[PDB]
């Protein structure tokens, strides 16, 4: 037990060996794997993006004769499980529709923003990986239409759905595009003093360059966000959080 | 105007609105068979009894076809047909009554002997009802075919698959009497003709050869000894494989000229290539039986005249005592080798042949597989060699796993074959000649022109057309001196493959189906209706299925799994696998390794180098010491970056902790991808709580040998929808190793895994470039081995990666491994 307990560390720090002399530790090596081993301090990127490169620049000369153009290109590479077109369409949700089947209706068959926002099952909340409001959201049930315009073309389509408000039916969340990269779920409230309903701005920004989780929710001034829409809704004041609590 | 009648057997029941014109004779046959139809018992076990309302119709619809004469129009044919066409649109949903039979044995309590008894009355009562199956079949196998879409071959199994072979001859006759029971008496009276014909075959038939005699009466069949002698079981075997292609022919509603029309070729192994060669001959339901008549004969003649050459004798009690008492076969004139290559049991026969003299030589017969023999030769000296068989094989239960691969006892198993004569031997030339001169006696002799589809030779693996010879006399030259060489003959492309010879599930169909698993090719057991569990290989059913059920293709690797190339809107390339696509990195991973991997820094720095690594549980002793590692991973990775966990299963009080921290850390939602359970394999209920407990993305597991991997499938099979990565490694791995070869167990169980479409199959171990990897990305590693391309999903780097910048192995080490030289894949056991 005292001659092998405890017999890895040595390697890593050699200061608190005998001698600082290698030849005293033990070192984990593969015998085949060490043909290979012969370059030293040789960056971790550097040796990774060698090997893919390596398959990469192989499988493109065998399978698609040096050509680049050839490569089927998407929006983002990633979340698809290893389990397994109309432009201005209405879904009716029941309280029995599929979880499955209403999400893959909504997502649409194209990779595009749509399709995380409706499939990711997370999102990054700064590192956190919070599970995935839009799904909750349009999680089916009676009364919500979801009303999808521009649907064929990403960059313009907007999906609204609307939920029985008192007898008549208005519109609650409008998911549209603002900037190329950020994702509005214009939450609204029309339930308030004026009649004038209050439109909650749930910011995310969307990096297809992450395939994982391409949705990251915005967090600056996202307290802000929520407390100019609660002073809208609670205060008849002018908006300001310059005033000291003291 | 219909009044109701009702029909019932206890609980269950049907009605049928007969017309009141036809309802005083319906009404009597209703009493009549409620008289006939015995009491109901409770769960409806016992036989002669339905257990559900397809059955019961089923009886009525027999019992009333047995009252009618097809002869004499009586008052019950029109009650007949009113009940057959109701039970048809009721049941029948335009599908075959073997789909139909195949949902009720999958679905009901009904058992085998129940559907065979309800498919026979359907197909009576289809009979004598004056509807034949004229109308061309809507299978949706066939309709594949015709399109284009799909190609079958029919292939024709021999002797020695079965040794209760006449019970299949027996359920034929007894089910389908109706269709084939003018074939069998054809078949009985040609036999019986060439008894009396021949000179001095009454001498060998001691027991007659009255088939029909033992068919209609099982009291009378003789033994299963004298069945098994081949002037009996050459030609019957011949007419089962026939009765089953006229089965086929009549069910679709086809010509047996269409339907050879409808196959891209066809062949048989040993004795089926004559069935094959009179099947590529038949063109109308006229001229089918002169092709028969071809086949028969051909038959009884190998089979009476390697009897004459070659008699089974008198074997000592001592030689059959001593392989009774070793749980091996009953010694006969052929021995199967399974599990050992041709080179190795060629050395053994040689070294058998060596001291034995040359007319007792024994020779390899069929070359089946690649790991699959069958030797020839007298009985004595077959027990000779299964003797120093019996010397190499290490016990079955013998627990090698501890020992290193190529140390290890070769094992394997050696059984005598149920068949009564050496086929494929020296012994049976001298009847070559006799057969010839019997052949142009009847003028039975096959022209190149009369042949339509390829037949392909058993021996070269060549078209039977193109021969500028006799094809009788090369055919005979095949079937009772030259090996068969199976891989050889079995080469053809095609989609499908038709097994009509005997063994049913146990016969030719499967034999071909392991021997090109994962190639796509499909094999369908045409001779049995039955329910594959695993779906591997269909029966009767799939060839008269109409709905997509029926086009069913087997994976094919290669295509499935073929790794490709795609890119991101930035443009980058990515390798497009099973892995890559959930993780959406590139599918290469450097697994949790101590204390290389236990750094925050290294796996932050990995991470953010745009790959995929787990933090290494191994150098972390507390909850809080782990905690604070993570936290100082999480510090420096970018925002939604993800790493994976590596706990040991080996060190209970490191997962008693780990497990719960992780889950508080994923509650609270922490970048933690997934978890790898590295040395060791956990239980069923363990590996269940870690999935739907520990809210990860998914899990790896680190399978050690054959018996871990099982375990991993089955952790799979119990999660179908959660991804299971599989980290195989072999012994060559650094770190703790096992003793396993790394290529072997993937061979053994590359089909099991890549039939859950959940298991992300990652290779790993000796691996530190792109061009040692390529060849288990593209598949064709597997090709050295002689097997399909076999693609592997990931790649782990352990050992290379360590030499790298970011992980803290002092410079003196980094140097140290560097400088040691290393050994490819064969030497690594030293
Ligand atoms: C220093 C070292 C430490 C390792 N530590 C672990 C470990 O803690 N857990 C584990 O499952 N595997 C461990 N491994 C095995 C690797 O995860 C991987 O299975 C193996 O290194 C791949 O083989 P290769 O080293 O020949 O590439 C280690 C390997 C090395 C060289």
């Amino acid at each position: 037990i005292f001659f092998k307990k405890d017999s890895l560390w040595q390697s890593e720090h050699l200061e608190a060996v005998v001698d600082q002399d290698v030849q005293r530790t033990c070192i984990l090596h593969g015998p085949v794997a060490a043909q290979f081993t012969k370059v030293i301090d040789e960056p971790i990127k550097s040796i990774m993006d060698g090997i893919h490169d390596g398959h990469i620049k192989k499988l493109l000369h065998q399978y698609y004769g040096d050509d680049e153009s050839k490569i089927p290109a998407v929006e983002y590479f990633g979340g698809e499980s290893p389990v397994d077109s109309e432009d201005s369409a209405v879904f009716k949700a029941t309280s029995s529709t599929d979880e499955e089947s209403w999400f893959k209706a909504l997502a649409g068959s194209e990779i595009n923003w749509r399709h995380a926002s409706f499939l990711c099952s997370f999102i990054t909340q700064d590192k956190m990986f919070v599970s995935n409001p839009i799904r909750k959201v349009f999680k089916p049930s009676q009364g919500m239409v979801v009303e999808i315009s521009n649907g064929n073309t990403s960059s313009k389509t907007v999906v609204t759905l609307s939920e029985p408000v008192q007898g008549e039916l208005k519109p609650t969340v409008i998911l549209k595009l603002l900037k190329e990269n950020i994702i509005q779920m214009e939450m609204i409230e029309n339930r308030t003093m004026d009649g004038k309903p209050v439109s909650l701005p749930l910011l995310y920004n969307f990096n297809p360059d992450n395939g994982f989780a391409p949705i990251s929710e915005v967090m600056e001034d996202r307290n802000q966000r929520i407390k100019e829409m609660y002073w809208k809704l609670w205060i008849d004041e002018p908006f300001n959080l310059d005033f000291d609590p003291r | 105007s219909t009044r109701p009648l009702t029909l019932s057997h206890g609980s269950l029941e049907h009605v049928l609105l007969v017309p009141t014109a036809s309802f005083f004779i319906a009404s009597q046959l209703q009493e009549q068979f409620n008289k006939i139809l015995p009491e109901p018992t409770e769960g409806f076990a016992a036989d002669d009894e339905p257990t559900t309302p397809a059955e019961l119709v089923g009886k009525f619809l027999g019992y009333v076809s047995s009252l009618v004469e097809p002869s004499k129009v009586g008052q019950f044919d029109q009650v007949l047909n009113l009940c057959l066409t109701e039970f048809e649109n009721c049941y029948l949903e335009g599908n075959d009554i073997h789909a139909l039979a195949a949902k009720l044995l999958q679905e009901n309590d009904t058992t085998l002997v129940k559907t065979k008894e309800l498919i026979k009355n359907y197909i009576t009562a289809r009979i004598m009802a004056k509807r034949p199956f004229d109308k061309k079949s809507n299978s949706a196998l066939f309709r594949a075919v015709g399109e284009g879409n799909a190609q079958l071959v029919a292939i024709f199994g021999g002797q020695g698959n079965t040794d209760d072979y006449f019970e299949e001859l027996r359920d034929l006759y007894q089910t389908y009497h109706v269709l084939v029971g003018d074939l069998i008496k054809f078949s009985a009276e040609t036999l019986s003709e060439l008894i009396r014909t021949t000179l001095d075959a009454e001498k060998v038939f001691t027991q007659g050869l009255n088939i029909l005699e033992w068919l209609e009466n099982p009291s009378n069949t003789p033994d299963k000894d004298y069945l098994l002698s081949i002037p009996i079981s050459c030609p019957l075997i011949g007419v089962i494989q026939l009765a089953h292609y006229v089965v086929t022919a009549k069910l679709l509603g086809f010509t047996p000229g269409e339907l050879r029309s409808y196959l891209k070729g066809a062949t048989g192994h040993s004795q089926g290539l004559v069935t094959a060669v009179a099947i590529a001959e038949t063109d109308s339901w006229e001229s089918f039986f002169v092709s028969v008549r071809k086949a028969i004969t051909v038959l009884f003649f190998i089979g009476v005249r390697c009897y004459e050459a070659y008699p089974n004798t008198s074997l000592p009690p001592s030689i059959l005592e001593d392989s009774l008492e070793n749980n091996e076969g009953v010694p006969s004139p052929m021995l199967s080798i399974s599990n050992l290559t041709q080179e190795q049991v060629q050395d053994y026969v040689n070294k058998t042949n060596s001291h034995l003299p040359a007319g007792k030589q024994v020779e390899i017969s069929l070359v089946n597989g690649a790991k699959n023999l069958v030797v020839s030769g007298p009985p004595q000296s077959l027990y000779g060699l299964n003797l120093t068989l019996r010397k190499a094989k290490a016990p079955s239960g013998l627990d090698q796993s501890r020992i290193p691969f190529s140390e290890r006892k070769l094992k394997f198993s050696n059984r005598f074959l149920p068949v009564a004569s050496p086929f494929h031997s020296h012994l049976l030339v001298p009847a070559s000649d006799l057969i010839n001169k019997d052949l142009v006696k009847n003028n039975v002799s096959f022209n190149a022109k009369d042949i339509q589809i390829p037949v392909y030779d058993t021996f070269d693996g060549s078209d039977l057309r193109v021969l500028s010879g006799s094809i009788s006399e090369r055919i005979v030259d095949c079937i009772i001196r030259l090996p068969v060489k199976w891989e050889t003959t079995t080469q053809f492309k095609a989609t499908h493959i038709l097994d009509f010879g005997p063994g049913g599930a146990s016969g030719l169909g499967v034999l071909t189906h392991r021997n090109k698993d994962g190639t796509g090719v499909r094999v369908i057991v045409a001779g049995t209706l039955d329910i594959n569990p695993d779906d591997d290989y269909g029966f009767k059913q799939e060839i008269f299925d109409v709905t997509s059920n029926g086009l069913k293709k087997n994976p094919n690797w290669l295509e499935e799994y073929h790794p490709k190339l795609i890119k991101n809107k930035s443009g980058k390339i990515f390798v497009e696998t099973k892995f890559s696509k959930l993780i959406g990195r590139p599918p290469l991973l450097v697994p949790g390794m101590t204390p290389c991997t236990v750094s925050p820094d290294f796996v932050a720095a990995t991470t953010n180098a745009g790959y995929t690594i787990e933090l290494a549980g191994g150098g972390y002793f507390s909850a809080a010491g782990m905690t604070a590692a993570i936290d100082s991973v999480v510090s420096q990775i970018e925002k939604g970056s993800t790493f994976g966990i590596n706990l040991i299963y080996v060190n209970p009080f490191m997962l008693q902790w780990g497990i719960p921290l992780i889950k508080e850390l994923r509650s609270k939602g922490y970048p933690i991808q997934f978890l790898t359970i590295g040395a060791g394999v956990p239980s069923l209920e363990v590996a269940s709580e870690y999935i739907e407990t520990l809210g990860l993305k998914y899990l790896g597991l680190k399978p050690g040998s054959i018996d871990a991997i099982s375990q991993v499938i089955n952790i799979a099979k119990a999660h179908p929808n959660f991804p299971i990565a599989l980290q195989w490694t072999g012994g060559r791995g650094g770190g703790h190793h096992s003793f396993e070869d790394a290529h072997t167990p993937m061979l053994q169980m590359y089909s099991k895994i890549r039939r859950h479409p959940n298991i992300m199959l990652i290779f790993g171990s000796g691996f530190g470039s792109a061009d040692d990897t390529y060849p288990y990305l593209t598949g064709e590693w597997s090709t050295k081995f002689d097997y399909p391309p076999m693609p592997f999903d990931g790649f782990l780097f352990g050992s290379r990666v360590m030499i790298a910048k970011e992980v803290k192995t002092s410079p003196d080490a980094k140097k140290c491994i560097a400088a040691c030289t290393g050994v490819p894949d064969d030497k690594w056991e030293q």
